[PDB]
DNA sequence: GGTCAGTACGTCCTATCGATCTTCGGAAGAGATTCAGAG
RNA sequence: UCCGCGGCGCG
DNA sequence: CTCTGAATCTCTTCCGACGCGCCGCGGGACGTACTGACC
């Protein structure tokens, strides 16, 4: 959706945006695994375990 | 229309004010409220100032242009335009005289110094609290004597009417009118001749200057007391209608109303024969009201309106940042302008910018209207406006037609230097954001985080051609400050080229042999080969021959695929070595500079565009990204921290044992933590910079890492070593708000998390830096404005002045380090003398040759150590500089053209980098070479060593090539083991002196006796407690007996038979003298050898403030003392911390005398010989002393060296031409020693150009010229001392400049740039220069 | 079209004199009705003047010579008109 | 604000100096579309004549 | 924001300031210094005289641009006349010589 | 003489200084006061 | 339409 | 021991980056009676 320049991070030393960018990806990934599990109409047990 | 040659300023006579006026204002009313019409005789009166509406009478009897010029009989309002209300002034006839506050309070008081009366007494007389005497007969009273009311009554009773005494402005005016200017001038000149006191001489000469100015100007002193008060035209003080029936009023209206009320009340009281007290009070109130109207707040509390804010007076209208000069005349709001947020246009060519279509339509509206009416689409202007408002398609086609080759000016604030405004051809774009070319951003200092830029439209043909030829971005590829390229690749552009030009040990397609760059591109785009694959490529390159024709050579070169693909875009003429390397920012900038020097402007522009395109494309293809894994932490970091903690624990235990002090403990802990930080940084960089790859043979090999952060930092695209350290190593020790370093550093990095404590510690530095930037901006701006104001007059006005004078340029070397090579300091300057091949008499470089790159290379080849170049400070041009003295135009490479405003360029070049400046016993030879000693006198001791008997001795190292690259200062009495001209090895160390000890040396061997060495009176002899040995100590004047003041302990040398020893080569006996607190280890009659030393005597701010102090020529706190004349030294008699020193010239009949506070460590001894400029006592050197003792070249060298030291420490590159320009502007004033046959007066301050021209014409007529000294004025004082009063008034201190110009009756000839900017005519620089020359022709013909 | 004025600068020798000469020629082409000496190529009078300067067809001396020729022709036309008026009167 | 998919890479100079390149999908989904309300007033006043 | 011509201030007779007032951009003293560093005398004159304060100048420039003549007829800025009147209102006779 | 327009005076409103917002740093110049040297 | 003051924000 | 000049101290005045945007608040005006000039 958005392309950001890598060059700002080193000079600016705002590394927190990189870590967030990582964690957000993980935050999305879990959701994706839920979303597919909801699209497949899987049992509540597997959803609860995940 | 009515072209004027000058602007004259003088005092206004009452008759002059009446001549200006169109009527008397005698009512304190503005408008009737029943009818919104001005009052009959008020401040807005129609029959005094003009009609309210154009060509319409006030009563409406006449309402058309046919009645033009008719004065109505019913109401007396002339039928004319309303614009006359903007011009016509009025007047108020004051019932009592009132003193002008400017001529009373603006120091120095013009009335006070004209009458030789103290300011407080004149204030007391004016404000009706004391009397003054005007005329006296046989009475005891004296003229100008002040009398209290009781004293006045006593005098009246004693003498009746034989004496005249009055109060107030009437009395002051009577005193002023009753003064004979010529007689007073003659009497004051006689007194000045008779007087001996220097303070009396200064007062007398300033009073004589004031009186002579009054005589010459034609102004009368009594005009300083106002009898008629001018009234400003109503349109300049408008009565603006508001919502709700209220009227917004200017404060001037309130001030005038107060003055009119007081005046009318005083007149009524005078008519009714009111008592003396009431009329005196009313006169005082009228005086206060007029003072408030003229300059509110200068005396007493400023009168305030209902908002409790002081009312704005006329002085406030002229003065200040918000005054007319700076807000309305030197700068303006302009039509045909817009602004918007800027974005990147990466598709743009260098000469074009993306302009929004709506902005273009609005800005070019009149052009569109004209082109619509030309094509018959719109019959009238209203139809054209309706068409454009509807935004029809034909309107868009017309707009595309009108902007085709019409440049627009883009400007970003602050405009620190001239690159802040540049011209571009506009390409119309959709959207509301201006698109800016990436390469111009560095010159603009523009990023795309929210910047807004302003757009201006050149209207006239001359404006369009100036935009195209002078201001367009294609002409601005070199920085005028230093000559280096300013349109330089950055960010992604640099990273992409760096990624393109890097090699990998084993890569796809390694070892292939390519037909050319095209095959490399084919292999890369097909995926068959990597960019970093090492391959042999056939390359054809071109080189210019001696005739300038490109000769081609083809060869197979080891290269990478990316380097060949990049070579595809390189212009013909450049070597392949310019691309056969990993290209960082410096390499690309150097490549562009080489292209400009070899091939010119157009190939360089094309090359820059292609470089930008290629860098962007290959940075995109690289997919360079920053991830958390790229911040690699050393594995050694934890153990380094543990070792450092162990060391600090050991030091803590040692301190608890009491073995070390608290300060020593603090220093030791800081040192060990700094060492740990260095180790962590070294480990981080070592791990980052290298990676291991498997080569073609299957073996591990090290190569430069492709880590993203390392690639960004190494390429120079972004980042640095310190920032990488903070990311991947410990970010180090932090300073408290007071500047002291915290004992425990921030051990964590930014990839790791800082603790709460560490973050709180870092915030101190963060906020300190932010606030420092906030203040630094203001300081730098003030400095830049001062520099511009001092240098704005200077323009190149002739080709060659014919001066053989110049300055000597040598490489700047400090402490064995060559801080600046000669090539940088001499490139682009014109040789003042012919340079000879070293060691021969053959001419290597002829005189008057501009030293371009080839000449500098030739100078380097022959190893020339010093050159003599022409300087701006040495130019003989009057009212300008010649093109040869200035030298190369740094922005264009060639010699500077006539008409270039070099002063503004210099000021901008110095001021722009201001915000980057900070605001808040052993000598070891480093290189193999030979040793040379200068300003040295030497003796040999019994040990065979060398002792130096000179205090200005310099030690230099010379290489076999003939160059010198070391410099040191050798203290007096230092011992050296090497002779002059000897050879020394690398690392050899020779130095022997004590900084805490001042030695005393003897010439020849003999026996030493004592004279005037008597216990108690002068000395004390004792067996010391420290060692138990005999010792002699010399007492100070505050410690010895009073009777021994004239007895000075001395040492005398005798031979083996007791005969007095004479100094070799002289008849002077060998005698030595000991100062106070000196200690002599020897006894009476002990033997010494030749060159024997026996003496035991006891012994910061930089940055932008340093530059400001250097340019303001501020004296140091404890300036060094310099010998004023060459001669022999002698001492005198001291008293309470002061000493007298006498220098007897070798032949001069007048010995100089000086007084020295004895707390200064006097360097020279009583028997030494000195030369003018020699350091008598060490310390900071006052620039004024340097100018008056060593000369102009010395002071300019000192200022240039110091300013360049500051800038070079910060890393800024500014050519010395600009500092020399500022220095020349500082040396513009001279003082006269002997008038000779000229009309000047001794001690007067004149322009150096004027005295130079007068001496030239006198010598042409054979008369004796006037002798002069030169004065070093600071930039502020130099700006305020200009002959143009308009420029000085526009700069600062408007009241003082205006008052002095009014009393002096000055005439401004409008020679400078600022004056013509105020007037609104073409500046005498650039395209306008020729125009002014035509003026100079016509006034010559007339 | 034009991007750099370096060639015209070399022809004239000074950027300021170049601007003055080009402005004079462009004003001749725009208001004075003079025809260009080079193909227009949709360029404006500013760029056409610069291109004429580049080819060496226009400089200060050439413009002065052309203006002197035009003034002489105008004086000749005035003399011819006076002669015709005299012939009509005679 | 909004959660946005972000790639850290240079892209043809459209991220040159802090600049941001945005997908058209962001605009189509109205993710940063905002509503602004302006108050405009017309005032009738007593005037002379 | 963009402006070609609009309202002018009462006293300074110069373009208004601000987008809300449809004003023009301020060509401050640093911009004047930038133009003086170049040889841009004609551009500087047209910004000082015609585009800001000269009333007759700006009217004639607008008419000439509509007529297709990009020529300037500069006059005296009105702010200088205001300055002269303000100095004369202080009792100082300031005048232009050899008009 | 009578009428209209213009001009003049009053009201809002005082009465203690007390309301009132109030307090930088650096450099230069002018004036006043003090110390040292000479008589 | 002008001026002033206060507050806030961006480059 | 006193006087004058020079030096030092105290007090006052001037200067302090540019450009742009938004909001709020404030800012003498109105009424009545009397006098003079014109018809
Ligand atoms: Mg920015
Ligand atoms: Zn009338
Ligand atoms: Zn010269």
């Amino acid at each position: 959706d958005i392309v950001l320049n890598p060059l700002g991070v080193p000079s600016r030393m705002n590394i927190g945006q990189i870590l967030e960018t990582h964690l957000g990806m993980a935050a999305k990934g879990i959701g994706d695994k839920i979303n597919a599990m909801l699209k497949q109409q899987q049992e509540v047990a597997k959803l609860r375990e995940f | 229309t009515e072209e004027f040659d000058a602007i004259k300023i003088a005092l206004a006579s009452p008759d002059m004010i009446r001549s200006w006026s169109f009527g008397e204002v005698k009512k304190p009313e503005t408008i009737n409220y029943r009818t919104f019409k001005p009052e009959r005789d008020g401040l807005f009166c129609a029959r005094i100032f003009g009609p309210v509406k154009d060509y319409e009478c006030l009563c409406g009897k006449y309402k058309r242009l046919k009645h033009r010029g008719v004065i109505c009989e019913k109401c007396g309002v002339e039928v004319t335009q309303t614009k006359v209300r903007r011009e016509r002034m009025g007047h108020i006839e004051l019932a009592s005289p009132t003193a002008h506050i400017w001529f009373l309070k603006s120091l120095p008081s013009r009335i006070g110094l004209l009458l030789d009366m103290p300011l407080r007494d004149i204030e007391r007389v004016l404000y009706f609290e004391s009397y003054v005497v005007i005329e006296g007969g046989m009475t005891n009273l004296e003229r100008q004597q002040i009398l209290t009311e009781e004293q006045y009554l006593d005098a009246l009773e004693e003498f009746g009417d034989e004496f005249d005494a009055k109060m107030g402005a009437e009395a002051i005016q009577a005193l002023l009118k009753s003064m004979d200017l010529e007689q007073e001038c003659e009497q004051l000149r006689e007194e000045l001749n008779e007087t001996n006191s220097e303070t009396k001489r200064k007062k007398l000469t300033k009073r004589i200057k004031l009186l002579e100015a009054f005589v010459q100007s034609g102004n009368k002193p009594e005009w300083m007391i106002l009898t008629v008060l001018p009234v400003l035209p109503p349109d300049l003080r408008p009565l603006v209608p508001l919502d709700g029936g209220r009227f917004a009023t200017s404060d001037l209206n309130d001030l005038y109303r107060r003055v009119i009320n007081r005046n009318n009340r005083l007149k009524r009281l005078l008519d009714l024969a009111a008592p003396d007290i009431i009329v005196r009070n009313e006169k005082r109130m009228l005086q206060e009201a007029v003072d408030a109207l003229l300059d509110n707040g200068r005396r007493g509390r400023a009168i305030t309106g209902s908002n409790k804010r002081p009312l704005k007076s006329l002085a406030d209208m002229i003065k200040g940042k918000q005054g007319r000069f700076r807000q309305n005349l030197l700068g303006k709001r302009v039509d045909y302008s817009g602004r918007s947020v800027i974005t990147v246009g990466p598709y743009l060519r260098l000469h074009q910018c993306g302009l929004p279509k709506k902005m273009a339509l609005e800005l070019f509206k009149p052009f569109i209207y004209g082109k619509l009416e030309l094509r018959g689409l719109a019959t009238t202007i209203k139809a054209a406006k309706k068409m454009v408002e509807r935004e029809e398609a034909v309107v868009w086609d017309i707009l595309d037609e009108v902007i085709r080759e019409h440049p627009v000016l883009l400007n970003r604030a602050p405009t620190l230097h001239r690159l802040g405004i540049q011209a571009f051809e506009p390409v119309l774009i959709e959207g509301k954001a201006i698109q800016l070319h990436p390469l111009v951003c560095a010159a603009y200092n523009a990023d795309f985080d929210g910047d807004q830029m302003a757009v201006h439209v050149p209207l006239t043909l001359e404006a369009q051609l100036e935009a195209r030829a002078l201001m367009m971005s294609t002409n601005n590829i070199l920085s005028p400050a230093n000559g280096e390229p300013i349109i330089v690749p950055s960010q992604d552009v640099v990273l992409g080229l760096y990624y393109m030009t890097r090699d990998c040990v084993n890569a796809k397609g390694e070892g292939m042999v390519l037909t050319g760059p095209k095959e490399a591109e084919r292999l890369y785009r097909s995926g068959l080969a990597s960019l970093h694959a090492r391959v042999k490529v056939r390359i054809t390159e071109y080189e210019k021959d001696a005739n300038g024709e490109l000769v081609a050579k083809t060869s197979l070169k080891d290269t990478t695929v990316g380097r060949a693909i990049l070579w595809m875009i390189v212009p013909k003429g450049l070597p392949y070595s310019i691309v056969n390397q990993a290209l960082g920012k410096k390499a690309i900038s150097k490549m562009l500079n080489t292209c400009y020097r070899i091939l010119g402007l157009k190939p360089t522009v094309i090359f820059a565009d292609q470089i930008m395109y290629t860098g962007f494309a290959y940075a995109a293809r690289s997919g360079a990204s920053v991830g958390i894994d790229d911040m690699v932490i050393p594995e050694k970091k934890h153990e380094i921290i543990s070792e450092a903690e162990a060391e600090v624990a050991e030091i803590q235990e040692q301190f608890q044992s009491g073995l070390v002090t608290a300060g020593e403990r603090y220093n030791k802990v800081i040192d060990i933590w700094a060492a740990a930080n260095d180790r962590v940084s070294k480990a981080m960089m070592d791990n980052l910079q290298t990676e291991t790859v498997i080569n073609r043979d299957g073996q591990e090999e090290k190569q430069v890492s492709f880590n993203s952060i390392y690639m960004m930092a190494d390429s120079g695209a972004r980042g640095s070593a310190a920032q990488i350290r903070q990311l991947a190593g410990m970010r180090g020790l932090m300073a408290k708000p007071d500047g002291s370093i915290i004992e425990t550093p921030i051990t964590a990095n930014f990839r790791e998390g800082l603790n709460v404590l560490q973050y709180f510690i870092s915030t101190h530095g963060a906020r300190k830096g932010l606030a420092d930037t906030a203040l630094k901006t203001a300081n730098s701006g003030y400095l830049t404005r001062r520099l511009v104001d001092v240098a704005q007059d200077l323009v190149v006005t002739e080709d060659d002045c014919g001066t053989h004078e110049g300055i000597m340029m040598t490489p700047v070397i400090e402490g064995g380090d060559v801080k600046e090579p000669l090539r940088d300091r001499v490139l682009g300057r014109v040789t003042a003398e012919d340079v000879l091949k070293p060691g021969t008499a053959d001419i290597l470089v002829p005189r008057n040759t501009l030293l371009h790159e080839q000449w500098c290379d030739l100078l380097e080849e022959n190893s020339v150590d010093a050159v003599k170049v022409r300087s701006v400070v040495s130019c003989d041009t009057d009212f300008g500089v010649c093109a040869h003295c200035y030298g190369r135009d740094l922005a264009r490479g060639h010699i500077i053209n006539k008409g270039e405003a070099i002063g503004v360029i210099a000021a901008q070049s110095i001021g722009e980098p201001g915000t980057q400046l900070t605001m808040r016993s052993s000598i070891q030879v480093k290189n193999k070479g030979s040793i040379k000693l200068s300003n040295v006198k030497s003796v040999v001791n019994s040990s065979g060593k060398l002792v130096i008997t000179s205090r200005n001795t310099e030690l230099k190292l010379i290489d076999e090539f003939g160059r010198t690259k070391e410099s040191y200062k050798v203290p007096y009495g230092a011992v050296l083991a090497k002779g002059d001209g000897e050879q020394v090895a690398g690392g050899e160390t020779v130095a022997n002196w004590d900084p805490h000890t001042m030695p005393v040396i003897t010439e020849v061997s003999g026996f030493v006796r004592f004279t005037d060495m008597i216990d108690g009176q002068t000395i004390t002899r004792q067996t010391d407690e420290l060692t138990g040995l005999s010792s002699l100590v010399v007492l100070d004047s505050a410690e010895r007996t009073a009777g021994g003041k004239d007895l000075r302990p001395a040492l005398k040398i005798v031979d083996a038979q007791g005969n007095d020893v004479l100094i070799p080569g002289t008849d002077m006996p060998a005698q030595y003298f000991l100062p106070g607190k000196a200690i002599v280890q020897l006894e009476d009659g002990v033997q010494i050898s030749s060159g024997d030393t026996l003496a035991r005597i006891p012994q910061i701010t930089g940055g932008l403030p340093r530059v400001a102090d250097l340019f303001e020529a501020r004296r140091p706190k404890e300036p060094a003392i310099l010998a004023e004349i060459s001669g022999i030294v002698s001492f005198g008699k001291e008293t309470k911390g002061k000493r007298r020193l006498v220098i007897t010239p070798v032949d001069g009949s007048d010995p100089y005398e000086e007084m020295i506070p004895k707390w200064r460590q006097l360097n020279v001894f009583e028997g030494e010989r000195v030369e003018r400029g020699d350091v008598i006592s060490d310390g900071p050197e006052a620039p004024h002393d340097i100018l008056r003792l060593r000369g102009v070249h010395a002071v300019t060298r000192y200022i240039v060296n110091e300013v360049q030291d500051v800038y070079r420490l910060q890393g800024v590159k500014i050519n010395d031409k600009h500092i020399e320009v500022i220095v020349r502007q500082m040396l513009r004033k001279a003082t006269i020693v002997n008038a000779g046959s000229s009309d000047f007066l001794e001690g007067e301050q004149v322009e150096y150009s004027r005295v130079k021209i007068a001496n030239r014409e006198l010598e042409a007529n054979g008369k004796v010229g006037a002798t002069y000294s030169r004065d070093l004025l600071g930039i502020t004082k130099a700006s305020l001392a200009t002959e143009s009063f308009i420029s000085a008034a526009s700069f600062q201190e408007t009241t003082r400049v205006l008052t002095e110009a009014a009393v002096a009756g000055k005439r401004d000839e409008l020679r400078g740039l600022k004056e013509n900017v105020i007037v609104g005519r073409l500046i005498p620089a650039g395209t306008g220069y020729a125009y002014h020359q035509d003026r100079m022709r016509r006034r010559a013909a007339g | 079209a034009r991007v750099t004025v370096q060639d015209a600068v070399e022809k004239i020798g000074n950027r300021f004199d170049l601007v003055l000469v080009a402005a004079r020629r462009a004003r001749q082409m725009q208001v004075g009705g003079k025809d260009p000496l080079v193909p227009e190529e949709n360029d404006k009078t500013t760029v056409i003047a610069l291109r004429e300067i580049e080819e060496g067809l226009i400089n200060n001396q050439i413009l002065d010579v052309r203006e002197r020729q035009e003034q002489q022709e105008q004086e000749a036309a005035e003399l011819q008109a006076v002669t015709a008026i005299a012939e009509g009167r005679r | 604000g909004q959660n946005m998919r972000v790639a850290f890479m240079p892209w043809n100079g459209y991220n040159f100096e802090d600049s941001i390149l945005v997908s058209e999908r962001v605009v189509q989904e109205d993710r940063f579309t905002t509503i602004h309300i302006q108050e405009l007033a017309c005032v009738s006043r007593d005037t002379k004549l | 924001h963009a402006r070609s011509t609009g309202s002018y201030s009462l006293v300074t007779q110069q373009p208004l300031g601000g987008k809300a007032q449809f004003g023009g951009q301020r060509f401050g003293e640093m911009e004047v210094w930038a133009l003086e560093a170049y040889g841009a005398a004609y551009t500087l004159q047209e910004m000082l005289t015609v585009k800001s304060d000269d009333v007759n100048g700006r009217t004639k420039m607008y008419k000439n641009i509509v007529d297709g003549n990009h020529q300037m007829e500069p006059g005296m800025p009105e702010s200088f006349n205001v300055l002269l009147k303000e100095i004369r209102s202080l009792g100082i006779n300031i005048e232009l010589e050899d008009e």
